[PDB]
């Protein structure tokens, strides 16, 4: 089958600035009837794919005019005039000339916005979970950019390692920011051994590390 | 188009 | 215009049947294709079926794996997968090849069906409240949420107030724990003054285990 190669693999564009995605096919996608069946798809996180363009340059009526497509028989380019926040997600090219259909590798598009400092929250473990025998302490970073952030746990001013997990959201379709949760999991025995639990947050938008802390028993 | 049609990659 | 079936947990070697309910258009007038998504970069075409007479065209990779049938009475298309292996765990979409400007393309896509192939059995999640407090306040805004822990497989559906609370909601991608069970959290930022008047309930629905849980998240003194 035809092999589609998409360059670049990831792309980061500022709002209002142009973007460009490339797609190359192993064979000429021109068909006997003279039509070049190339399709561009966009898949926002948590949604199904949606076709942006068909036959290289024809836009779907629901797609705005800032999307454009220009390509020859073997090389193709998808252009965005002014990138907006809703244009995030992964873009795939799809050939429809030769059986069977084949997709490209995909190009992740990140929306570049101004630096935003995270809001730091901390949640002591619930009493219902403490009755089960485990204790999860959550540290929350909300609405920051860029996504590069560092979280470190301190139990009684002692740096921890090997007992926490963290997860970052996808980029927001509206404000183009990220959120991050960090869960520190311990046993009921290990949790009651200490009193001071804190998470230290370092981010590009912060001058000094921010520390949210609590004492076991404040509740 | 009562009968379905599509891009040539669907059928051989 | 396209509705798919729920997520499925299948043991290795067994079979699975997922459906694609169509509505709002001439069912027999457009091909219905199926697509496999193994991960973020893997997108593969399975095959198509003509709803008028049942003519099916398959990809050579899915000859012995997939079989497409149709039901004109219910205007529903089905895909059955036989002898599943680990590499069959993916998300499966159904799509319509529509017509516009004298050209054909996929203009309607289903939401997708998550299929997990594993010998492990399903496990219901445990929901714990992330109660707001002084430690979760920032500039008159408060944070609260729900911790969904120890479930298998993916996905779990989290909503707030039966879907009425959506603004400011962040549901995190699940993490794999050392026990092999998934865990995630859903959080929302609300006005701290509205903690006494408003009621915040997270709705956790884990379809592979048929587990529906509602948790009221109330403030705490901390």
């Amino acid at each position: 089958d035809i092999v589609m190669t998409q360059t670049p693999l990831s792309l980061s564009v500022t709002i209002g600035q142009p973007a460009s995605i490339s797609c190359k096919s192993s064979q000429s996608l021109l068909h006997s009837n003279g039509k070049t069946y190339l399709n561009w798809l966009q898949q926002r996180p948590g949604q199904a794919p949606k076709i942006l363009m068909y036959l290289v340059s024809k836009l779907d009526p629901g797609i705005p005019d800032r999307f454009s497509g220009s390509g020859s028989e073997t090389d193709f380019t998808l252009k965005i005039s002014r990138v907006e926040a809703e244009d995030l997600g992964v873009y795939y090219c799809l050939q429809g000339t030769y059986y069977p259909f084949t997709f490209g590798s995909g190009t992740k598009l990140e929306i570049k916005r101004t630096v935003a400092a995270p809001s730091v929250f901390i949640f002591p473990p619930s009493d219902e979970q403490l009755k089960s025998g485990t204790a999860s302490v959550v540290c929350l970073l909300n609405n920051f950019y860029p996504r590069e952030a560092k979280v470190q746990w301190k139990v009684d001013n002692a740096l921890q390692s090997g007992n926490s997990q963290e997860s970052v959201t996808e980029q927001d379709s509206k404000d183009s920011t990220y959120s991050l949760s960090s869960t520190l999991t311990l046993s009921k025995a290990d949790y009651e051994k200490h009193k001071v639990y804190a998470c230290e947050v370092t981010h590009q938008g912060l001058s000094s590390p921010v520390t949210k802390s609590f004492n076991r028993g404040e509740c | 188009g009562d009968r379905a049609a599509g891009q040539p990659a669907g059928d051989r | 215009q396209l509705q798919q079936s729920g997520p499925e947990l299948v043991k290795p070697g067994a079979s699975v049947k997922i459906s694609c309910k169509a509505s709002g258009y001439s069912f027999t007038g457009y091909y219905m294709h199926w697509v496999k998504q193994s991960h973020v970069k893997s997108l593969e075409w399975i095959g198509r079926i003509d709803p008028y007479d049942g003519a099916t065209s398959y990809n050579q990779n899915f000859k012995d794996k997939a079989s497409l049938t149709v039901d004109k009475s219910s205007t529903t298309g089905f895909m059955e997968l036989h002898s599943l292996t680990s590499e069959d765990s993916a998300v499966y979409y159904c799509a319509r090849e529509g017509h516009w400007d004298g050209d054909w393309y996929f203009d309607v896509w289903g939401a997708g069906t998550t299929v997990t192939v594993s010998s492990a059995s399903t496990k219901g999640p445990s929901v714990f409240p992330l109660a707001p407090s002084s430690k979760s306040t920032s500039g008159g805004t408060a944070a609260l949420g729900c911790l969904v822990k120890d479930y298998f497989p993916e996905p779990v559906t989290v909503s707030w107030n039966s879907g009425a609370l959506t603004s400011g909601v962040h549901t995190f991608p699940a993490v794999l724990q050392s026990s092999g069970l998934y865990s995630l959290s859903s959080v929302v930022t609300v006005p701290s003054s509205s903690l006494g008047t408003q009621t915040y309930i997270c709705n956790v629905n884990h379809k592979p285990s048929n587990t529906k849980v509602d948790k009221k998240v109330e403030p705490k003194s901390c």
